C-alpha cells in the first residue's frame, strides 16, 4: 500500500530533531530583538 | 460581433457532438417479447425495457397505492401497460437489479435486498424509492426513444 | 542613514587622500587652539591635569603625521564597528526610529 | 432603586479597560464624529489621552496590566470627550436635517 | 535621486513600503500571524501543485493511476503528494483563524480589505473543491456529483447550468478535464486578489488588539514582524509536517483509495473536514432549493458583518458579553462540523437544525443586539 | 511615506537598552509564569463554558444514537 | 573564551560569518545524517533488509 | 479628493495608466504594438484555456484530443485556429514592437 | 533531466503542458513590471526630443 513507509518514518525523525533545534533558535532570536520593546520604559513629563 | 463570439465560446463548453451522440437511445419493441425483460446500455447505466404480458399488468393493479414508500400506481409510471421502461439502478446505493427473481417477481438487488415488483417499485428492502423511470416516448408500433 | 554610512566608510574604505587632508585640517585646528593667552593657558592647565605634562605642537604634529588610511581604518573598526551605541533624541522625532534599525547600521559598509 | 447603578458599575469592571489605565472615552472607536470631537479637545486633555493610550499599547505588547492600585475607579473616570462628541453630533444632525428641507 | 536605493528604485521601493519600512502597531499579537502564513501557504500549494501537475493525466482512464504512479515511481512524488494534500488543510485552518481574528477584533471595519477577504475565501473553496476531484477516487467522483447536482434545483435555468458545467449528462471525462484547468488557474487568481487584499489594507495600516489608534506607537515591520512571522511559520510548520509525515491519511477518506465507480454509491458521502459545517447547514433545510440558499447564505453572511456592528468600541477586548457570544458561535461551528460528519438520522437531524438556526441568529440578531445593550451599560 | 505624519505627540520620554545589554527571556518565574496564570484565569470562564456545553451535547447525541441501534426486549416478550 | 574567540574570528566580519555558516552546514549535515540514520536503525534491529539481507545474499541455491 | 477616479486605491491606478496618463502628442502607429501585444496576450490565454479544457496530455491521447476538439467541440475548430494563428500575430507584433524601439532609441 | 527520461516521451509532454499553462501568466506578470518602469519616464516620441511642452 505504501512502500515509502520506512523512508517516510526515518524522515519524520530527521524533521523532528531539526524542527526542535530550529524552533528554539528562532524563538531566542525573536525574543532578542523584541527585548528592546519588552523592557522599554516611558514617562509623561508635561511642563506642568 | 461580441454577442456572437461570446455565444460561440460559451457554447464550446456545452456537450460535444460525440457526447450528444449518446444522448438518447431508440429501442425496437419488436425485439422484446412478452414475459421477457431486456436490458440495454444507456448513458453508461443499464436501461430496463420489459414487455409486460396482460397477466403481469394485472398483478400490477392489485397494488395498494398507499402501502409503499414511494406511493405510485402503474398509471403514474408507464404509458403503454405492455411496456415498462426503468433505469436499472437500485435507489439505495447504486447497484444493478436482477429481473424475474425476487419475492415480487420483478427485480432483486443482490446488494442489500431491495425487492422490486414487476412495475419496478421498492417492496422489501432498504432502498428508499422505486427504480427510476426516464423520459421517452414511442414512434410506430415497434420503436421507442428513451432520453 | 547617511551619517552612520560615513562611519562605516571610516572602518572599511578610508583613502590616503582623505586622511592626508584630514591631517592638515586637524593641524590648523590644534594650532588655532593656541591663538591667544587664555587659549594657551587653557591648554596648559588641561594638559598637566590630564596628561601629567605639556604636549607641544611639535609633538602633536609628529603623532598626527604618523596616521594613515590603514591606521584610521583599524582604529575606527576597533571603536565603532558592530558596537551598541548610545542614542539621544529630542524634538519631533517620529521619523527616526527603532534602536534595532540603528544598531544594524553599525555594520557592513 | 440603585439597580442601574449596580449594573453599570459592574459592567465597568467587567470590561476592564481601567486595568490599562484608560478612561472609558479612551476606548471609543474613532469614526468621523469622534475624530472631529478629538480636534476640539484642549491641548492638555489631548496630550493626557495620548499618553494614556500609548501607555496601554505598551502594556498590550508586553502582555501586562497596571498594578491594582493604578486602576481607574468607576466613580473617578472622567468622561472628558462625551461633551464635545455630543455637540458634534448635534451640529451634524442640524445640517443633515436642514439639507433635506 | 534619493539617498538610499531602497526608497528611490521603482521596485525596491514597493518591497520596502510593505515589508521593511512599513508602520505596524507595536502590540499586534499572534492572531496577526495568519496573514503571512496564508500567503506562504499559498506559495507552497502552487509550488507542490505544479510539481504534481507535471505527472498527472486528466483523463478518467488515467487519473487515478497517474496519481498512483506519481507516488510509487516519481522521486519523492509521495512526499510532494502528501505535502500538497495536507497543505490544503493547513490552508483552511489558517484561513479560519484569520477570519476569526478579524471578527473578534473588528478588522472588518476595514470594509474593502474585508470584502476582498471574503472573495479570497470563496475562491479558495472552489479551488480545493476542483482539486479534490482530480485523483478520481470514489469520494472524488461522488462529492463532485452530489454538489454539482444541486444547481439543477435553481428554477428554469437549473438543469441547464448543470449540464453545461459537466459538459454532458454526468460527471465524466469532460468534467475532469475542465476541473484540472480550473484547479490550475484559480490559485493564480488567488495570488492576484491577495495583492489587492494587501493594497486596501495598506491604506489604513493594521488594526491592533486594543482597537484604539496606534499612531502613538508604531514600529517598522522589519525586524520586529519579519522575525515574529518566521517564528510563527516554524511553529505552525511543525504540526503540519508531523501530521503529513507520521499520520499521512488521518484527515482523509479511505473511500478515495478506490477508483470512482458511477454504479456504486458510497454509504457515507461526507466532505473533508473544512466543508463539514457547510454540508451540515445544507442538509438542515430539507428541500433542495432552501438548503442551497441556506448554504449560500452561510458563507455569504460574511459580507454583512461590517454593517451589523453596533458597538461604540471596535474590538471585543472590553466587551465580556460579546466575548461569550463569540465563543458560543465558535462552539456552534464545531457542532455543525460534527453534525456534518454524521448520517442523516435522529438525533443528529434535530441537533443539526438547531445549530443551523442558532448560527444565523447569533450573527444576525444577537451580536448586534448585545452590542447595543452593552453600549448602554457604559452609559452611552 | 508613513513615518512622520502619524500623530501629534508631546512630552513623552522613553528609555530602552540595546538587545545585547539585556536578557532575552528574563524573570521567567518572578514575572512570566505569574502572568501566564493571570491571563489564563481571567479568560477561562468565558471560553471554557460553551466548549464544555458543546462537549456534553456531543456526548449525549453520540450515546443516544447508539442506544437507538440496540434492541428493546419489549418487542419480543410475546413472540413465542 | 570561545565566545569571544568565536565572535572575533567568525561572527564579526560578515564575510567570515557566511563562511562559517557554509562550512558549518557541511559538517552539520554529515554528522546529523549519520546520527539520525544510526538512531533509526538501532530502533529497528533485525527488521530492515540491511539486516536480513545476508541470508539470501549469496548463501542460497 | 473631489472625483473618485483619483482617490480610490484601484481606479486611481487605472486612471494613472489609461486615462489621465501623459502621452506625447506625436506618437505614430509604431506605438500601437504595445497595446496589441497586451490584447494579443489576453486573447491567447483566453483561447488557450478554452482549449486546455479539452486537451489530454498523454502521448497516447494528445494528437486525438486535439482532433476531438476540432471535430466534436462546439467551435473547437475555430478556437483552435484562433489560438494557433494568434501565436503568429503575437510574434509579428513583437518584432514590430522591437524594431520600433531600436529605430527610435526607446532602449535608452 | 528536462526530458524526464532518455528521449522526448510522455514524461516530457506532461511537463511541457504544465509549463505552457504557466508561462503566459509569468508573461502577464512581467508585463505589469514592463509598464511600471515605462511610466517612470513616460513614452518616447518619434522626434526624440522632450515632449513635456505638448502632452
Ligand atoms: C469555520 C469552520 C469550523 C471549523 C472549526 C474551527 C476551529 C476550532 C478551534 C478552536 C480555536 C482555538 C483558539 C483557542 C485560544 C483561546 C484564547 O486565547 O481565548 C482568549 C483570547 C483573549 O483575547 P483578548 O480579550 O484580546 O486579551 C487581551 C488581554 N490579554 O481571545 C483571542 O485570542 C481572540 C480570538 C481569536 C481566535 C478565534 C478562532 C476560532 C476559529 C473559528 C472561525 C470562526 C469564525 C466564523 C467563520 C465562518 C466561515
Ligand atoms: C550542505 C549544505 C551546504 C550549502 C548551503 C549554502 C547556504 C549558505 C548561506 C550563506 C550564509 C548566510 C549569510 C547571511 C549574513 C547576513 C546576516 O546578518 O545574517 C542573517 C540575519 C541575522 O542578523 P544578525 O543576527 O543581526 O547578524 C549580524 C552579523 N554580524 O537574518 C536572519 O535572521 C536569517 C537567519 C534565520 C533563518 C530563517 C529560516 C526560517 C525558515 C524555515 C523553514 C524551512 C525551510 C524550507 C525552505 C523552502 C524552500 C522551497
Ligand atoms: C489567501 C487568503 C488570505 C490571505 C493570503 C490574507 C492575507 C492577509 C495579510 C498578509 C494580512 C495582514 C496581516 C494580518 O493581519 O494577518 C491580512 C489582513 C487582513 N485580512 Fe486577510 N488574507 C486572506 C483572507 C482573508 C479573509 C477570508 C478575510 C476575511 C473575510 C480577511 C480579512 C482580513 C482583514 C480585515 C485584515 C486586517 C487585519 C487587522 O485587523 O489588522 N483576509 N490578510
Ligand atoms: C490554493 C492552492 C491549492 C489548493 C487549495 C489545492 C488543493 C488540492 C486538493 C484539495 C487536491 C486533492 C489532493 C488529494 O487528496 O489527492 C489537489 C490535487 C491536485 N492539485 Fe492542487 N491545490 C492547489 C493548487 C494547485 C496548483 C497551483 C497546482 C498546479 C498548477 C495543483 C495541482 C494539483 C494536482 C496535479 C492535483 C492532483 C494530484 C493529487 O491528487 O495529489 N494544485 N489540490
Ligand atoms: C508581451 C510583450 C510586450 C508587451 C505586452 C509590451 C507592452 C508595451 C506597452 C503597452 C508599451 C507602451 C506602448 C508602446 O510604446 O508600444 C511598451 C513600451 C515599450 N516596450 Fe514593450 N512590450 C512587450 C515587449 C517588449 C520587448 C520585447 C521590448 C524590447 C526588447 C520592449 C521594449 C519597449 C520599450 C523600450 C518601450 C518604450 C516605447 C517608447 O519608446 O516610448 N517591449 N511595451
Ligand atoms: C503566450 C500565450 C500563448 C502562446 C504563445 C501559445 C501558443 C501555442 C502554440 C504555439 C500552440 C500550438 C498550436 C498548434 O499549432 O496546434 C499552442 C497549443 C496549446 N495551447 Fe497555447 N499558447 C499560449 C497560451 C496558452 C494558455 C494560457 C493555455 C491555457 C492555460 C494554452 C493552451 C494550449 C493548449 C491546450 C494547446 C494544445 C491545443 C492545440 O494544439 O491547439 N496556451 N499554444
Ligand atoms: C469534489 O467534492 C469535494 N471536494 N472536496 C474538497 C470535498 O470535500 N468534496 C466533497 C466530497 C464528499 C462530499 C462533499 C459534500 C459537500 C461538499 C461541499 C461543498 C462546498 C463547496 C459547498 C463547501 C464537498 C464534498
Ligand atoms: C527506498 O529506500 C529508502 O531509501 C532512502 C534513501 O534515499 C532511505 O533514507 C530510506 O530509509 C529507505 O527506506
Ligand atoms: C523544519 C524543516 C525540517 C526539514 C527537515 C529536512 C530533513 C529531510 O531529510 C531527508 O531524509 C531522508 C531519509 O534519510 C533522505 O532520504 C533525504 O534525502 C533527506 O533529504
Ligand atoms: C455547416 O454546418 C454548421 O455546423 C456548425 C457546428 O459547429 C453549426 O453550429 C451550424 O449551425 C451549422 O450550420
Ligand atoms: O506602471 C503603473 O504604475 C502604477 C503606479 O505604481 C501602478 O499602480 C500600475 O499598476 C502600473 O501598471
Ligand atoms: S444498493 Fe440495492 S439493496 Fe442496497
Amino acid at each position: 500500500a505504501e512502500p515509502e513507509h520506512d523512508q517516510r518514518k526515518r524522515m519524520g525523525l530527521k524533521m523532528l530533531l531539526i524542527s526542535a533545534l530550529l524552533t528554539s533558535l528562532l524563538y531566542y532570536m525573536k525574543r532578542h530583538k523584541w527585548s528592546v520593546l519588552k523592557s522599554r520604559k516611558m514617562a509623561y513629563r508635561p511642563p506642568k | 460581433a461580441a454577442k456572437n463570439v461570446v455565444t460561440q465560446f460559451i457554447s464550446s463548453l456545452s456537450a460535444s457532438a460525440d457526447v450528444l451522440a449518446l444522448s438518447k437511445i431508440e429501442i425496437k419493441l419488436s425485439d422484446i417479447p412478452e414475459g421477457k425483460n431486456v436490458a440495454f446500455k444507456w448513458r453508461g447505466k443499464p436501461l430496463f425495457v420489459r414487455h409486460r404480458t396482460q397477466a403481469e399488468i394485472n398483478q400490477e393493479a392489485e397494488v395498494d397505492v398507499s402501502k409503499l414508500r414511494d406511493p405510485q400506481h402503474d398509471l403514474d409510471r408507464v404509458k403503454k401497460p405492455e411496456w415498462v421502461i426503468l433505469v436499472g439502478v437500485c435507489t439505495h446505493l447504486g447497484c444493478v437489479p436482477i429481473a424475474n427473481s425476487g419475492d415480487f417477481g420483478g427485480y432483486y438487488c443482490p446488494c442489500h435486498g431491495s425487492h422490486y415488483d414487476a412495475s419496478g417499485r421498492i417492496r422489501k428492502g432498504p432502498a428508499p424509492y422505486n427504480l427510476e423511470v426516464p423520459t421517452y416516448q414511442f414512434v410506430g408500433d415497434d420503436l421507442v426513444v428513451v432520453g | 542613514f547617511c551619517a552612520q554610512g560615513e562611519w562605516m566608510r571610516l572602518c572599511t574604505s578610508t583613502t590616503e587622500s582623505e586622511v592626508k587632508r584630514a591631517k592638515n585640517h586637524l593641524r590648523s585646528a590644534m594650532v588655532a587652539q593656541l591663538d591667544g593667552t587664555t587659549p594657551v593657558c587653557e591648554t596648559i592647565g588641561s594638559h598637566l591635569l590630564n596628561y601629567g605634562r605639556r604636549i607641544s605642537l611639535e609633538e602633536w604634529d609628529s603623532r598626527i603625521s604618523a596616521v594613515d588610511a590603514r591606521m584610521v581604518r583599524d582604529v575606527c573598526s576597533k571603536y565603532i564597528y558592530d558596537k551598541c551605541p548610545a542614542l539621544a533624541a529630542v524634538g519631533p522625532i517620529e521619523q527616526l526610529l527603532d534602536y534595532n534599525r540603528i544598531r544594524s547600521g553599525m555594520y557592513w559598509i | 432603586g440603585r439597580l442601574m447603578d449596580r449594573i453599570r458599575k459592574w459592567y465597568y469592571n467587567a470590561a476592564g479597560f481601567n486595568k490599562y489605565g484608560l478612561m472609558r472615552d479612551d476606548t471609543l472607536y474613532e469614526d468621523d464624529d469622534v475624530k472631529e470631537a478629538l480636534k476640539r479637545l484642549p491641548e492638555d486633555l489631548y496630550n493626557e489621552r495620548m499618553f494614556r493610550i500609548k501607555r496601554a499599547l505598551d502594556l498590550s505588547l508586553k502582555h501586562r496590566i497596571l498594578p491594582k492600585e493604578q486602576w481607574v475607579k468607576y466613580e473617578e473616570d472622567k468622561p472628558y470627550l462625551e461633551p464635545y462628541l455630543k455637540e458634534v453630533i448635534r451640529e451634524r444632525l442640524e445640517r443633515e436635517a436642514w439639507n433635506k428641507k | 535621486m534619493a539617498p538610499n536605493i531602497r526608497k528611490s528604485h521603482p521596485l525596491l521601493k514597493m518591497i520596502n513600503n510593505s515589508l521593511i519600512d512599513l508602520p505596524a502597531p507595536s502590540n499586534i499579537s499572534a492572531w496577526w500571524n495568519f496573514g503571512s502564513l496564508l500567503a506562504v501557504c499559498l506559495m507552497t500549494q502552487i509550488l507542490t501543485g505544479l510539481l504534481l501537475a507535471m505527472h498527472y493525466t486528466a483523463d478518467t482512464s488515467l487519473a487515478f493511476s497517474s496519481v498512483a504512479h506519481t507516488c510509487r515511481n516519481v522521486q519523492y512524488g509521495w512526499l510532494i503528494r502528501n505535502l500538497h494534500a495536507n497543505g490544503a488543510s493547513f490552508f483552511f485552518i489558517c484561513i479560519f483563524l484569520h477570519i476569526g481574528r478579524g471578527l473578534y477584533y473588528g478588522s472588518y471595519l476595514y470594509k474593502e480589505t474585508w470584502n476582498t477577504g471574503v472573495i479570497l475565501l470563496l475562491t479558495l473553496m472552489a479551488t480545493a473543491f476542483v482539486g479534490y476531484v482530480l485523483p478520481w477516487g470514489q469520494m472524488s467522483f461522488w462529492g463532485a456529483t452530489v454538489i454539482t447536482n444541486l444547481f439543477s434545483a435553481i428554477p428554469y435555468i437549473g438543469h441547464t447550468l448543470v449540464e453545461w458545467a459537466w459538459g454532458g449528462f454526468s460527471v465524466d471525462n469532460p468534467t475532469l478535464t475542465r476541473f484540472f484547468a480550473l484547479h490550475f488557474l484559480l490559485p493564480f487568481a488567488i495570488a492576484g486578489i491577495t495583492i489587492i487584499h494587501l493594497t486596501f489594507l495598506h491604506e489604513s495600516g493594521s488594526n491592533n488588539p486594543l482597537g484604539i489608534s496606534s499612531d502613538s506607537d508604531k514600529i517598522p515591520f522589519h525586524p520586529y514582524y519579519s522575525f515574529k512571522d518566521i517564528l510563527g511559520l516554524t511553529l505552525m510548520l511543525t504540526p503540519f509536517l508531523t501530521l503529513a509525515l507520521f499520520s499521512p491519511n488521518l484527515l482523509g477518506d479511505p473511500e478515495n483509495f478506490t477508483p470512482a465507480n458511477p454504479l456504486v454509491t458510497p454509504p457515507h458521502i461526507k466532505p473533508e473536514w473544512y466543508f463539514l459545517f457547510a454540508y451540515a447547514i445544507l442538509r438542515s433545510i430539507p428541500n433542495k432549493l432552501g438548503g442551497v440558499l441556506a448554504l449560500a447564505a452561510s458563507v455569504l453572511i460574511l459580507f454583512l458583518i461590517p454593517f451589523l456592528h453596533k458597538s461604540k468600541q471596535r474590538t471585543m477586548t472590553f466587551r465580556p458579553l460579546s466575548q461569550t457570544l463569540f465563543w458560543l458561535l465558535v462552539a456552534n461551528l464545531l457542532i455543525l462540523t460534527w453534525i456534518g460528519s454524521q448520517p442523516v438520522e435522529h438525533p443528529f437531524i434535530i441537533i443539526g437544525q438547531m445549530a443551523s438556526l442558532s448560527y444565523f441568529t447569533i450573527l444576525l440578531i444577537l451580536f448586534p443586539t448585545i452590542g447595543t445593550l452593552e453600549n448602554k451599560m457604559l452609559n452611552y | 511615506i508613513h513615518f512622520g505624519n502619524l500623530a501629534r505627540v508631546r512630552h513623552i520620554i522613553t528609555y530602552s537598552l540595546s538587545p545585547f545589554e539585556q536578557r532575552a527571556i528574563p524573570n521567567i518565574f518572578s514575572d512570566a509564569l505569574p502572568n501566564v496564570w493571570r491571563r489564563f484565569s481571567s479568560q477561562v470562564f468565558k471560553v471554557a463554558p460553551p466548549f464544555l456545553g458543546a462537549y456534553l451535547l456531543y456526548s449525549w447525541g453520540t450515546q443516544e444514537f447508539e442506544r437507538l441501534k440496540r434492541k428493546n426486549p419489549a418487542d419480543y416478550e410475546n413472540d413465542q | 573564551a570561545l565566545l569571544r574567540q568565536a565572535y572575533s574570528a567568525l561572527f564579526r566580519r560578515t564575510s567570515t560569518f557566511a563562511l562559517t555558516v557554509v562550512l558549518g552546514a557541511v559538517l552539520f549535515e554529515r554528522a546529523f545524517d549519520q546520527g539520525a540514520d544510526a538512531i533509526f536503525e538501532h530502533l529497528n534491529e533485525g527488521k530492515l533488509w540491511k539486516h536480513i539481507k545476508h541470508k539470501y545474499e549469496a548463501s542460497e541455491e
